[PDB]
This record gives structure tokens, C-alpha cells and sequence, in this order.
């Protein structure tokens, strides 16, 4: 049935939101770290 | 490392080759970008370096390249591929770039694509019997884990279907071996060199049906794709397979769809380079080049992973003496050779057992591995089938009326063999079923003619009739 | 039955790609803002020196017209001619004696040349 | 543009000096009379030019101008009902400009410029337009020719002309960026035209020939090779395919072949009817003619031009059949040009990239979703002319690795005037299993089973032939004799087909099914009778066999009644024997 | 006997062709080395 | 009228010499090589470059040197002077007379390579040529504009059949239905590699019947320079085209021993150091032979025609040899001679079964011969093939086992061989050949003639072999 597909879509979107927030947590820190790394 | 050095001053562009003069800082074997006037970037590899110029083999068509606005720049000194465990479930093209629209992968290591030889001291002896579900392979041409067992196909023979079926049905038999009972599956690396859309469509559809695209890495070089990109595809595939196997304890099955196309690409480059050919124009180093690919399979002491290769090649005119099959057979550990005669009769898989062979078979069969009667049963089957073929040749010149009773029993055995052992369609036969069929067939012969089977085995398995299985 | 697993894996892969692309875009926007900072002359000097030592026997050094003033003395001490090239930005370029070899140090080249190697570090920092 | 001067002339190869900046595979005009050629090597200040025209009479130092553009074709209304040369120059215009002989240097546009076309817009101002869409339509010969966006063009529409009569050059739509979209566009012939996605062939390519359409089918987007020695029936087979096939458009490409064949096509097709649309046959045919005695290097251009025009009509949503009269001559052209390059040769002197070029050409076949979203297909049938009939040769073997069907013509069958002369033992097709559903839903539920039965009977007869010849026809058993005679009937009643007979030239799938069912019914009844004790001679003397003999000559409209009568008569005649 | 004669003739023709191709290649390479010596020494 | 000479010869080896400052020598230009002795021998530019120009010399390079030899330009493209007065003459393959008569005055100078015929200009061959030989005229009809070769062997009478067809070939306008007035008919006879004996034979055969008066003979000996052999077919076809398409003639061109032509082509190519094909023959042999054979045909808006009958000898009787194989790929059928019929003492020894005429269907019937031609030809083919199959079926079961129908078919095959094929030097007319065929068919029952419409059987069946 399509209920399983709907549940899979819901959980996929929830995981996408969770990973996006987890990135938001330290995006700027990662950018600063990579900038420092590239420079000598 | 962090800077871009650009080499204008290209002096030559002909066929697959490009000459650039002042490139004395390019390493032998390095990878370069060729940028034309319009801004398109094309790849290439350095295959000769000197103070005069550098020979570059291009990986794409040379249309639009000019000697005034074209430039060459370095990417890296050694051709490496970014490798991550997250490559499973991804589809890459011949040079290993994604073609499924998903973002490029984040590497964990960058390993050279050529690789390195496996130390003989480090190697482990392949001994794990793999059940393919095909009687001719399982009983008479056993495949072990850590083997290079190619398929010798023809122009219109169904080798692709056999490869798909082997991938679908493959499994170890932990119960029969005595080791730990685990149901871990195979991770399938699939390298297509110059594949047509029909064959690629079949393979993709079959894998999607079986749900194996999740644990498979695909390196696809199609028929419309550039010909010189085929040099890199098998090496990228084997780099990924070795990584997975000997760093993440996967059992990898690698399929190389058409090695004839690879050899043709090699010939194109070698002819461009004026290499002294071997037979039929193929370069003299083709044996070494093929061994650099095939020998990247096996098992290593102290590790749980393995690599198994099932290359598929088409014999040009059904000729086993052609250089490609000849060198492959001198390198690999056996071969499964299809037969057009059996194909015309409708037998599937159309595998002729007499030209087929499995070198490592004796390491994966016998007491404690599959069953005690296995080896002698296979030997007896070969003997009887050979007798039957000879008697067919005899009838072709003398006529059935002159045949003695034993000769007719052997002919009937050969026909029944072809129709009930070789011919199985799409059916997963356990080694036990295959042995049972072999025994029912050998029961068509008098007790005493089974000189290769020990008396105790004859007592324990001889006598059952073929009707007990069907009808 | 594997459709759900495939969909979830694809979603995760594309989300990670989106985060990495956002990081790369931010680093691009930052690098293009480097010239305005007061330390830009030091960056120009160091890049020019790296290019010069990476191209022995260089004939001339090409830089942005607004940037050559910061390179007036360096070129003279090294005995290499300078040229004004508006197209090049936030970078320096060198042309060899033969005139057929050149080296480019534009920060975009450095970014897009080291990104592949730094991708592992970015991934382990973001999702360590 | 880049200007140079001839430095060396050798055969069809010209080396030009002072061409620095010229790109690979870019057209140029060689000599004072502007002979067309393509660049295939760059060395220093020199360019190696292969000329698509005769080079006799050229002198060193003559001008050589590069056009900056690769080899391209003009795609637009005007190609149907037309005969072109290798590089797409109208041969009717050439004739009425220069007489009965072909003289080098004629400059003519492929698409007529003085003809007015009835044009109907279908794009409004301000609509976003992307590569492959249909801007409008024009009637051509009963086809609704669709004016396409060039594949690599995206933009927004600013102005659209109104309905009316326009020539090809008329800008019928202008984009917001200033790009002018006309009734035609150019396309490089060495680049495949893009598509949205490729599909799985699931519909037959109906050829009208029973052996090919039954035993060795080809799907609508499939590939077929038909090798055979001279005199086997390659050209007749391809003409019959062009005459009776169910393709919307046919593109016939005569590379290095006789001119009498192109003359035959032109003289005959204008007085033959389209199978489906009912109009003249030529209105669905495009002829690309580079005969044997025309310039050799033009054969390559002919192959590429044909495939590109076929791709174009596919992009208009048609089903297109491409017939390559001789790919062997294209291979010969490659061999000659490589000899002038001094390249190291692969087997039999062919260049080592012959297989790659053949593969690229054949891979343009397929059923696809067009950039405009419609469904299209290109079916390529490729003739091969092996030297001496040897099939172990490079062109044939390199073709056998990419084609889905292999129609093997046999000299032995052709000498006994058994046509189509297809060796049914050494032929194969890989679309048999994919097309079974279509057969079941469009011919009969049991069609595959009867087809398999007939194949099995043919195999059994082939087996029995060896013993028959070795031991003698009489010495055999009786049921074996039935097998032999039924195989004879199958060959000489079902496999044979006279391409010149008015009715036998074409055969519907239902007609083939009917003949097959009649033969098989006869065979089953004869087996029963032999069990009952009836003698062979009695069976063979039956008059119904004659009725099975004339079945293929019965018209299609009259054939179902003939089939019912014969089916009744087989039973009626074989029951009274007792 | 005629069949075996035809097979023998075919095989002999193929071998002669391979020999001719080898001779052509050898001539090409010998000319290459000779031209190298003559032009660039 | 002034001439420019080049003294900058820098290399001579084999048939090639190099000229240093020959920038204005065109590619394909014909040249004259004058040595210190004053002898002038010709040549051709085969490659031209700024450094030098390569010249292929027609004859041996004996007596040439780098100090005195000079090279001069004759004409940019090899041309020939053609006049209608050529009828009744003999030439040597270069155009020079060899009959001891004063040279002709040309009305035009035509390039000998010729331009290709546009397909749009051709028209379908649709009229037949009465060759006088029953097998060809019935089973393998020759159609005006066709190019139908004869495949012969080492000892078979190819020359005799060529001479007989040239002597007997006609056009038969009466059967056309409209009764059109007689149309001119010539015969251009290209001979290549012909020995002295064969040349004497052909001169005698063309003088005996006065056919020479309507023929142009281009005869090339085996001791002549090799390139002369290359030009012979092109000179012959140039004359043929001129006559046909500027004087409304029906020229029949007979080219004899094209095997010798291919041998010469291989010699020249190997001299030019080109990559060889199947058996040493140049990879371009197919194109070269097409450049000859594709000059036959009929054009729309002209009343003349060019018909070609190449004659070949198959080495080792091998039909898979490159020469017969490539010729078959180009031509529109094949007439094949058989050694069995020759060992049987049958002339002409044409075997109908493996022979074929691709254009026959469109040049026989109403208004062209008569309405029974095609059906009779197909029925004769069926009957003779059936008889041969039965004959090979007698190598198993023996004569005693054959049925009545088998006896009838064997007898028909034997009588066919004895009467329809074996005609000696008779000039059988189409009507006579059809009558002989109908008489031979009448041996078989009226019911077995499955391929002949009942009307024709009724009209012509029943006549016995009373005419002997
Ligand atoms: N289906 C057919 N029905 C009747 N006659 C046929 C048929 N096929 C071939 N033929 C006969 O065979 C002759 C030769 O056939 P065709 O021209 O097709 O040869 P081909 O195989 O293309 O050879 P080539 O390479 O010489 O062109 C035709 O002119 C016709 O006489
Ligand atoms: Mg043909």
C-alpha cells in the first residue's frame, strides 16, 4: 500500500531536517576551520 | 600541489595522441586537463616524458582542439581515485565521475588506480566454495571465493544472463563447511567497457529487480562513450573492490562485461604509438596489462574480505585461439566457455563443460566442504560425456545401426546430460540437487564402467533413476 | 522493498552534498572579500613569491591592475617585468621565458584544487 | 578566418601550411575552386586535410580557407522526396545546374531557399523555450513537419511571426536575447543528437518479409546487420524494407554502391503507394547517394549525414528506418584515409578505431523519449559486404558485437534462386523474447508457440538431412520422411518470398500466422495418418498440398477466407483416408 | 577430399596475409629509424 | 605553345623520380621525360609538394640520370582525341594507330578518367541486346546499359565467346513493337595482356565478317608497358561514351582478361608502396574497377547506350578470389563458364544455374522480345535445376530406382545440355532460341510446367525436336 511510502517519505524528510539542523549547529565553525587550514 | 601550471605549446594532435613540448615537469603517468579555446576541459594521461615533449593520451574526442588556444594543466602526478564506503549504491562513468546526479563523494583515501602487486607471502589460499546454482559450474567447474573465473562468450550468446544469474544466486554454504553460519551478501562491483544500451538496460533492470543496486558500485563506459576511457575503468573498479574487501571485510564480486572492448582500446593506443604488435595487431604488452587487472583478486592472510572476478569476453569468431581469450586463459584460473551448438538446441545456460575449467576447484570440494563424492562424480561425468561425444562422431560416419549396446547407452547419456544437467533455465539448484541429478544420470551406465568413482561411493549413491526426480 | 532504503540513502547523500556546497559557497564569498582586508598586500606578496619560485626563469609576472602597485618593488628586486591584466582578479600570474609556460595563483584555483583533499576534513568536522 | 596554402597533395589528402589556429574536424575549402574537406591532423603550422572531392588538377600554393565550423547538415523542411550526395548537396539541383555529369565544386544549399512554407505558430510571446520543443508546424508532403528548437538553445520568446507563407531563412521566432529561430538549423554530423531518455524496444519493426519478421525479428528501435556475398539479395532486401516497412520515414544511404540502384529507386518509388498514409512512396524517403565511382572519402560523410537526418526525424516524433547500403565501403574509405595518414594498421589494413566508429554509428539507434517529450525511434539495418563471403573479417565481426539481429545471407541459397536466401541456421535475433507480448496481443495468443514449433521442425529437418544424404532418402524411416517433406514445404512455401511478385512482395503478420498454422495442421494430421498406416506417397499426392503452395500468392484481403477454406479442407481430406 | 583441400587453401591464404602484414610493418619501422638517422641523426 | 623544362632531378629509384622546383606541376599531370640520348618517355605526377614532385614513369628508368634528364608538362589532365572516323581502326591502348593507317583528326579532346554519371541523369536499362547465344539471350538476357561479366577459367574459350558475341551482337529493333528505324550499333573491343596469338585471332575474326567496319579495337599486348594496360579500358570507355552520348550509338564494349588488368594494377600499386589488400591487390582495387564499370548505362534524354561485357578468368576456378569477388560486387550479374560442359565438348559452356542477369526482368516481354520470355526462362531454370538435383540423386539409389518423373527430368537435362547450350557457331535468333526452348520443354508433361501461364503453354507447346 501507499501508507508505507508515505511513512518513508515522512521519515526521510525528518532525517533531512535533522541533518540540516545539525549542520547549522557548526557550519560557521567548519568554514573558519577550513579557511585557517587552506592559509599557510 | 596548490598552484596551477599551464602548458601552452602543443605541437601535435593526431588520433588519440597529443604532444606538448616544454612540459619537462610532468611526471610519467600524470593526469592532465586539456583546455581548448571554448573552455571545455578534457582529460588525458602522460605516457611518455622527455626534455623535448610529452606524449599525452586523451580520454575524449579531439574535435575543436587547436594548436594556438589549447593548453595542458596538471591534476596529479599519479592517477588516484577518491574512495569511500559510501560509494555503494552509486553509479559512476568510465573515469569514475558520478552520472546519477548525486553530489561527488567525499573520499576517505585517495588510492592509485594502478595499485600494487599483492605479496605472495600475504596471499591466502582460496578455499571457500561458492554455490552459483548452476550445475555445470557447481559440480564440474566449481567456483571458490577468491578466484578469477571468466566467461568465454560469442557474438549472440547469453553470457550477460549467466552473469546476472550468478550474481543473483551466489552464496556460500556455511552449513556444509562447518564454519560460522552467517548470511552476509556479496558486494558487486560492475565495470562496463563499451556496453550497448540493450545490455546495460538488461543488467540495470535485473539488478533493480533483485534489490542489489544498494550494495553495488557501477562504472559504466557505454558504446557511444570515448574509447580511450576504457583503459581506466577496470582499474578504477578494482581499486574500489580491493578497498572494500581488504579494508572493510566485504566479499566483493566484480563483473567486467566486455574485455574484448578493453583490448581494442589498448590496440588503438598501441598502434598510435608504433608498438611492436603480437598476434593480430594487439600490443606485445597485452599479457602484462591483462595480468595487472586479473591478478587483483584473491584472499589475504589475516583478513575476512575477498575479491572474486567474473570477467566476460566475446571470442571474435568463436575462436579460442584468438589473442584475447588465449592470454586471458593463460592468466585466469579457468573459464566457463559457452557453446553456440547448445544455444541453437535451446539449452540454457549453454555451457560446454569440456572446454571449461576451474583450477581452484580441488580446494573447495570434498569431505567437510561440499560432499565426499563430489570430485569423483565430476571426473566420471567428464569421462562419460567425452565418450558420448566421440560416439556421436563415430555415428556421423558409420550410422546408428552398427552401434553396440554400450555405445548406445553412452549416446543416451550424452543426450540426457545435455537435456537435464546442462539445461536448467532460471533455477537455483543446490549442490545436493546437482549431485542427485548427476547420479541419476550416471545410473544410466553399468556399475563397472564407473572407474573413476570409488566403490563405497558407488554403493552409497548408485542406482536411483531419473524418474524419481521428474515424473 | 528496497525502495525506502534507496530513497533514504539518496536523501542523506543529497543533504550532505547541500551542506558541503553551502560551506564551499561561503568560503568562496569570503575569499572574494579578502582584498578589502588590510592584510591583502601580504597575501599578494606571498602568492607572487610562490609563483616566481614555482616558475624558474620566469619572464614576466601578470597581476590585477589595482594589485601591481603592491608589487612594484617585488618585481624590480626579482628582475621580472609586470603587466596589467584586468581579467585576473585576487590572484597573480607568471609567464615563463619561453612564453609557452605560465603559472596561476588565483585564490579560486587554490580553492578548487585543494577542495577534494579538504573534503574529508570538512566532513569529519561537520559530522565527526 | 584562418587562411593557408597547399603544401603537399597525395591522393585525397592535402597538407596545408600556415593554418595555425585551425581546429580538428573543422571544414575547410581546398584549392581555388573551394573543394570541401575536413581537418584530421594538426602538426606545427600544418593541417592535414581530407577532401570530399576529386583532387586532380590541384597545384601547390593554392589557397586553403578554414570555415571554423565542423561538418554539419541543414535540418528543415525540404529533405523528403529528395536525393542528396555524401555532404548533403541536392543532386537534382546539381544536374539542372551542370548536366548529366558530376563536376566538383558545386555550391548548393541543401534546403531550397525560394520555396514558401505554410507556417502555423504554437508558441506565444513570453513562453520559455528549451532545446527540442516544437515552435510550430508546416505541411510537407502529408506529414505535419514540426519546427524544432536547436538542441543547445534555451531562452524566452519575444516575437512570433503570424500564420502565413515563409521561406526557410525567415526568422519565425526571436528570443528575448536576440537569437533568431528559423525553419531550419545546422548540426554536426559526428555528434549524436541529445534525447531525454532511452527505452526498451517492445514493438516490432515490420519488414514485410516472413523469414525476418518471424524467425529473426527486430524491434522498432533495434539494430540489424545483413552480411552476405555478392548476388545474395542485400540490396533487394533493403529495397523491400524501404517499400513495405512500417516506418514513418525511411532514410536510404547508398555508400559506395551502384548508381543504377538509386536510379531505380527514383524512377520507381514515385509511382508506389505509402503503406500507411497512402501517398507516393518517395514522400517518405530520403536518399543519400555516394556511388562507387564518386569520391571515396564522401562515403563517411554519407553515413553520418544519413544518421543525423534520421535522428532529426526521430526528434520530430516519427519512427525512422535507416538503411546503410554498404558499411564495408565506409570501412574501405577509412582504410584509404589511414593509408594517407601513415597510421599503423590493425587486421587487414583497417585502422584500429574501425570498431569504435561502427559502434558509435550503431548506438544512435534506439527508441527514445525526445527532448520535446514525444516518442521516437531509429532502426538501423546495416549491410556488410565481406570479401569472398568470409565472415571472420573485421567489419562483420565488429558489427556482430553491437547489433541485436544477424540476418546471414548465403551464397548457396542464392545460387539455387531461393530468396530471400537467409541462412536460418546461422542467423539470430535478440528481440524474440521482448516482442512476445506484442505478438500475443496483436496476432494471436499462440503465435510464439507455433513459431517455436516451426523452428523446431526446421532444426529436425536440418538434422535429418545429413543422414538422408549419407544413407539415401528412401532408406530412412517414415516419420522422418514426413519431417523432411514438411521442412521442404516450410522452405519453399513459407520461407521463400518473391520480392517482385505483386502480392508475394508483402506479407502481413496474420498471413504468416495463417500459413504457419496450415503447415502445422498438415503435419499433425500426416503424423496421425502414418501411425494409422497411411503410406508416404499417398500423403504427398494429396491435392491440399497444392493449396498450401499458393497461399502466399493470395491477396491480403482475400486471405482469411482462403485460410478458413484450407483449414477445413486439410481435415476433410485427411479424414476420409482412414 | 575437396573439402579438406578448400580448408587447406583457406588456412594457407590467411597465413600468407599475416606474413604480408608483418612485412609491411617491418618496412614501416625500418623506414622510421632510417628517416630518424637521416633527418635528426 | 612555349614549353617549360625542369632539370632539378634529385632522386631516381624504381619507377619514381623526384623533381625539385616543380611547384607548377599539377597533381595528376602528364609529363615527358627526355634523357641525354634524346629519347622522350612519359610519366605522371603522383604526389606534389613544395620540396619536390614525385613522377611515376610509364616505362623502365634505364638510361636516366640526374645531370641531363629534363621533365616537361604535356597536359594537366590525360585527354584523348576522339572522332567518328575511329570506326574501322585499331589502336594500341594509348590511342596510337597500329593498323598502318594515318592517324585520325580529332573533333574533341576528352579527359579519359571521365566524370561520374549523376544518378538523377540515368534511366533504367529497359531494352535487350540479341547476343545470338541462346543461354544468354533467354536465361541471362543482356539489357542495353547493363554491365554483365563473363567468368571464365584457365582453359575455357573466353576469347571465342567474346569474338562470337561481337560478331553476332545486334539490337533487333523490329521486335520493339513500334517498328522503329534501324539504330546505329558499334563495338569497342578492349584487349589487355593479349598475346600475339590471340591478337592475330581477334584481327582475323573481325576482318572475316566485316564487323571491324563498325568497331574500334584497342589492343594491348603482354610485352607492352604496364601502365598502357591501365589506360586501355579508360580509352575504350571514353570512345564509347563519346559515340553513345554525342552520336546516338549503341556501343557494346567487350573488355577481355580483366585479370591481367588487376595484375597490372597490383604491380603499379606495389611500386607505389601502398598497403596491400586480400592477396597483395591494392586496397583501392574495388574503387578502381568501379571507375571503369560504372561508365556503362543509359541517360535520360539520349538515344544511345553503353553496354559492357567484362571477361575474367578466375584463378584456381576460385569464385572467392578478389578479382571475381570485387567484380561481382560492382556488376549487374554474371555469366559463368563450367569445366564440366567443356569436358563434355559443349560450346559455349555456359552453366545456367550459377549465372544470373540482375536487369533481365525489365528487358523482356511485351514490346521487348515476346510475352513468353520470362516464364519460359524461369521454367527452364526450374527444370534444369531439378534435373541436376535428380542427377546427383542417382549417385545413391541408381537408375533402376528412379521414377517416371525422374526419368523425364534427367532426359530433359541431357537434351537441354545437348541442344540449348551446345550451339557451336550458330547465330540463333531470339525466336529460334525460344522455339528450341519450347521444344525441349515439351518433353515434360503439360501439367508439370507450373511456371508458364496456360495461355502460353497452349500457344507454343507440342512442337517436337524435328528441327536438327
Ligand atoms: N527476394 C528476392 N526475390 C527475387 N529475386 C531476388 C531476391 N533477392 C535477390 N534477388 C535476385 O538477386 C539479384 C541480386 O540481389 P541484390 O542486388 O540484392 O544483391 P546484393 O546481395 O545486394 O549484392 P551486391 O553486393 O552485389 O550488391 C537481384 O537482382 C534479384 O535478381
Ligand atoms: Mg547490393
Amino acid at each position: 500500500t501507499e501508507a508505507l511510502l508515505a511513512r518513508y517519505r515522512e521519515r526521510a524528510e525528518a532525517e533531512a531536517k535533522a541533518v540540516r539542523e545539525k549542520a547549522m549547529a557548526r557550519l560557521d565553525e567548519a568554514v573558519a576551520l577550513v579557511l585557517k587550514e587552506v592559509l599557510p | 600541489d596548490l598552484l596551477k601550471k599551464e602548458y601552452t605549446g602543443i605541437t601535435y594532435i593526431s588520433g588519440p595522441l597529443l604532444f606538448v613540448e616544454n612540459a619537462k615537469d610532468l611526471a610519467y603517468g600524470a593526469i592532465v586537463d586539456i583546455k581548448d579555446g571554448t573552455g571545455r576541459v578534457r582529460g588525458g594521461q602522460v605516457i611518455e616524458v622527455s626534455e623535448e615533449y610529452a606524449v599525452i593520451q586523451v580520454f575524449e574526442e579531439t574535435t575543436g582542439l587547436d594548436l594556438a588556444t589549447t593548453s595542458v594543466s596538471l591534476v596529479e602526478d599519479v592517477a588516484r581515485l577518491g574512495v569511500s564506503k559510501e560509494m555503494l549504491g552509486r553509479r559512476f562513468n568510465g573515469i569514475g565521475k558520478p552520472i546519477d546526479g548525486l553530489p561527488p563523494i567525499t573520499p576517505e583515501k585517495r588510492l592509485p588506480i594502478t595499485g600494487l602487486p599483492l605479496n605472495p607471502v600475504a596471499r591466502r589460499k582460496p578455499e571457500q566454495f561458492i554455490q552459483t546454482g548452476i550445475s555445470t559450474i557447481d559440480v564440474m567447474n566449481t567456483l571458490v571465493r577468491g578466484q578469477k573465473l571468466p566467461i568465454f562468450s560469442g557474438s549472440g550468446l547469453p553470457a550477460n544472463e549467466i552473469a546476472a544469474q550468478i550474481a543473483r544466486q551466489a552464496t556460500v554454504r556455511p552449513d556444509l563447511s562447518g564454519e560460522g553460519e552467517k548470511e552476509e551478501p556479496f558486494a558487486v562491483v560492475f565495470a562496463a567497457m563499451g556496453i550497448t544500451q540493450r545490455e546495460l538496460s538488461y543488467f540495470i533492470q535485473e539488478f533493480e529487480r533483485t534489490g542489489a543496486l544498494s550494495r553495488s558500485v557501477l562504472f559504466l563506459n557505454k558504446a557511444d562513450d570515448p574509447t580511450i576511457e576504457r583503459i581506466l575503468t577496470p582499474r578504477m573498479a578494482l581499486t574500489v573492490a580491493e578497498y572494500l574487501a581488504f579494508e572493510h571485510d566485504y566479499h566483493v564480486l566484480v563483473i567486467l562485461t566486455d574485455m574484448t572492448n578493453y583490448c581494442e582500446a589498448l590496440r588503438e593506443i598501441g598502434a598510435a604509438r608504433e608498438e611492436i604488435p603480437g598476434r593480430r595487431g594487439y600490443p606485445g604488452y597485452m599479457y602484462t596489462d591483462l595480468a595487472t587487472i586479473y591478478e587483483r583478486a584473491g584472499v589475504v592472510e589475516g583478513k575476512k574480505g575477498s575479491v572474486t572476478q567474473i570477467p566476460i569476453l566475446s571470442m571474435p569468431d568463436d575462436d579460442r585461439t584468438h589473442p584475447i581469450p588465449d592470454l586471458t586463459g593463460y592468466i585466469t584460473e579457468g573459464q566457463i566457455q559457452l557453446s553456440r551448438e547448445l544455444h541453437r538446441k535451446g539449452i540454457y545456460p549453454p555451457i560446454d563443460p569440456l572446454p571449461s575449467l576451474s583450477r581452484l576447484m580441488n580446494n573447495g570440494v570434498g569431505k567437510g566442504k561440499t560432499r565426499e563424492d563430489h570430485k569423483q562424480v565430476s571426473d566420471q561425468l567428464y569421462s562419460a560425456y567425452a565418450n558420448g561425444v566421440d560416439i556421436r562422431k563415430l555415428v556421423a560416419i558409420i550410422g546408428e545401426d552398427a552401434l553396440t549396446e554400450n555405445d548406445r547407452r553412452y549416446l543416451q547419456f550424452a543426450d540426457a546430460f545435455e537435456r537435464f544437467f546442462i539445461n536448467q533455465g532460471q533455477q537455483n539448484r543446490s549442490i545436493e540437487e546437482s549431485l542427485q541429478i548427476a547420479w541419476a544420470l550416471l545410473s544410466m551406465l553399468p556399475q563397472g564402467e564407473l572407474k573413476r568413482i570409488s566403490k563405497d561411493h558407488i554403493g552409497k549413491y548408485y542406482g536411483q533413476k531419473l524418474e524419481e526426480i521428474w515424473g | 522493498e528496497s525502495a525506502g532504503e534507496l530513497l533514504v540513502a539518496t536523501a542523506r547523500t543529497q543533504a550532505r552534498g547541500e551542506v558541503l556546497e553551502e560551506v564551499r559557497r561561503r568560503v568562496r564569498e569570503a575569499l572574494e572579500a579578502l582584498p578589502q582586508k588590510p592584510e591583502w598586500p601580504e597575501v599578494v606578496r606571498k602568492l607572487a613569491l610562490e609563483a616566481l619560485e614555482a616558475l624558474p626563469g620566469a619572464k614576466a609576472l601578470v597581476a590585477n591592475p589595482e594589485d601591481l602597485p603592491h608589487l612594484e618593488a617585488l618585481a624590480r628586486e626579482r628582475g621580472v617585468e609586470l603587466q596589467a591584466e584586468p581579467a585576473l582578479r585576487l590572484g597573480v600570474r607568471a609567464v615563463g621565458a619561453e612564453g609557452k609556460t605560465q603559472v596561476e595563483n588565483s585564490l579560486l584555483a587554490r580553492l578548487d584544487r585543494a577542495w577534494d583533499a579538504l573534503s574529508s576534513k570538512v566532513a569529519q568536522a561537520l559530522w565527526g | 578566418m584562418i587562411q593557408g596554402v597547399i603544401q603537399k597533395i597525395a591522393g585525397p589528402a592535402v597538407i596545408a601550411k600556415g593554418m595555425l589556429g585551425a581546429r580538428m574536424y573543422d571544414i575547410c575549402k581546398v584549392g581555388e575552386e573551394g573543394l570541401v574537406g575536413e581537418i584530421i591532423r594538426l602538426d606545427g603550422d600544418t593541417a592535414f586535410v581530407q577532401v570530399y572531392e576529386d583532387t586532380s588538377g590541384l597545384k601547390v600554393g593554392e589557397p586553403v580557407v578554414s570555415t571554423g565550423l565542423p561538418l554539419a547538415v541543414e535540418l528543415g523542411p525540404g529533405m523528403l522526396n529528395g536525393i542528396y550526395d555524401g555532404i548533403q548537396r541536392p543532386l537534382e539541383r546539381i544536374r539542372e545546374k551542370t548536366g548529366i555529369y558530376i563536376t566538383r565544386g558545386v555550391v548548393v544549399h541543401a534546403l531550397d531557399r525560394e520555396k514558401k512554407w505554410a507556417w502555423t505558430p504554437m508558441v506565444k510571446p513570453g513562453d520559455e523555450v528549451r532545446g527540442g520543443m516544437v515552435l510550430g508546424t508546416v505541411p510537407e508532403f502529408g506529414f505535419t513537419h514540426k519546427i524544432l528548437v536547436p538542441p543547445d538553445v534555451r531562452g524566452r520568446v519575444k516575437e512570433v511571426k503570424p500564420a502565413g507563407e515563409y521561406t526557410v531563412e525567415e526568422p519565425v521566432v526571436v528570443l528575448e536575447d536576440g537569437t533568431e529561430l528559423k525553419m531550419y538549423h545546422t548540426w554536426p554530423v559526428r555528434r549524436a543528437r541529445p534525447v531525454q531518455r532511452k527505452l526498451d524496444p517492445n514493438t516490432p519493426f515490420l519488414t514485410g518479409m516472413r523469414i525476418l519478421d518471424v524467425l529473426f525479428p527486430v524491434a522498432m528501435g533495434g539494430t540489424a546487420a545483413i552480411p552476405g556475398p555478392f548476388g545474395a539479395g542485400k540490396s533487394v532486401t533493403q529495397q523491400s524494407l524501404a517499400k513495405w516497412s512500417n516506418a514513418d520515414v525511411v532514410v536510404y544511404v547508398g555508400c559506395g554502391e551502384r548508381g543504377n540502384e538509386m536510379t531505380d529507386v527514383l524512377v520507381e518509388f514515385p509511382e508506389l503507394t505509402d503503406p500507411k498514409t497512402g501517398g507516393p512512396l518517395m514522400h517518405r524517403t530520403v536518399l543519400i547517394a555516394n556511388t562507387s565511382n564518386m569520391p571515396v572519402a564522401a562515403r563517411e560523410a554519407s553515413i553520418y549525414v544519413g544518421v543525423t537526418i534520421a535522428e532529426y526525424f526521430r526528434d520530430q516524433g516519427f519512427s525512422v528506418a535507416l538503411m546503410a547500403d554498404s558499411t564495408s565501403r565506409w570501412a574501405e574509405a577509412l582504410r584509404e584515409i589511414s593509408s594517407r595518414l601513415e597510421e599503423m594498421p590493425a587486421e587487414e589494413g583497417y585502422p584500429p578505431y574501425l570498431a569504435a566508429r561502427l559502434a558509435a554509428f550503431y548506438e544512435r539507434a534506439g527508441k527514445v523519449i525526445t527532448l520535446g517529450g514525444e516518442e521516437g525511434a531509429v532502426t538501423i539495418v546495416g549491410a556488410v559486404s565481406p570479401p569472398g563471403g568470409d565472415m571472420s573479417e573485421p567489419v562483420t565481426q565488429s558489427t556482430l558485437r553491437i547489433v541485436g539481429a544477424f540476418w546471414r545471407l548465403d551464397a548457396s541459397l542464392a545460387f539455387r534462386r531461393h530468396f530471400p536466401a537467409i541462412n536460418w541456421n546461422g542467423s539470430y535475433s535478440l528481440f524474440t523474447s521482448a516482442l512476445d507480448p506484442w505478438y500475443r496481443e496483436n496476432v494471436a495468443e499462440d503465435y510464439p508457440e507455433l513459431r517455436d514449433a516451426i523452428s523446431e521442425l526446421l532444426q529436425r529437418e536440418a538434422g535429418l538431412q545429413e543422414i538422408v544424404q549419407l544413407v539415401g532418402p528412401d532408406a530412412l524411416q517414415d516419420a522422418e520422411r514426413l519431417v523432411i517433406e514438411v521442412g521442404r514445404i516450410i522452405r519453399e512455401d513459407f520461407l521463400q518470398q518473391n520480392a517482385y511478385h505483386e502480392v508475394d512482395a508483402y506479407c502481413s503478420m496474420k498471413k504468416a500466422y495463417g500459413i504457419m498454422k496450415m503447415i502445422l495442421a498438415f503435419y499433425k494430421e500426416a503424423e496421425a495418418a502414418i501411425k494409422r498406416g497411411v503410406s508416404i506417397d499417398e500423403i504427398l499426392q494429396l491435392p491440399v498440398l497444392e493449396r498450401i503452395g499458393r497461399a502466399r500468392y493470395v491477396s491480403e484481403e482475400e486471405f482469411p477466407a482462403y485460410f478458413e477454406e484450407a483449414m477445413k479442407e486439410i481435415q476433410g481430406a485427411f479424414k476420409a483416408l482412414a | 577430399i575437396p573439402g579438406i583441400r578448400a580448408q587447406i587453401r583457406f588456412i594457407q591464404q590467411v597465413l600468407e596475409q599475416r606474413e604480408r602484414e608483418d612485412t609491411f610493418r617491418l618496412k614501416r619501422i625500418k623506414g622510421k629509424i632510417e628517416a630518424r638517422e637521416a633527418e635528426e641523426e
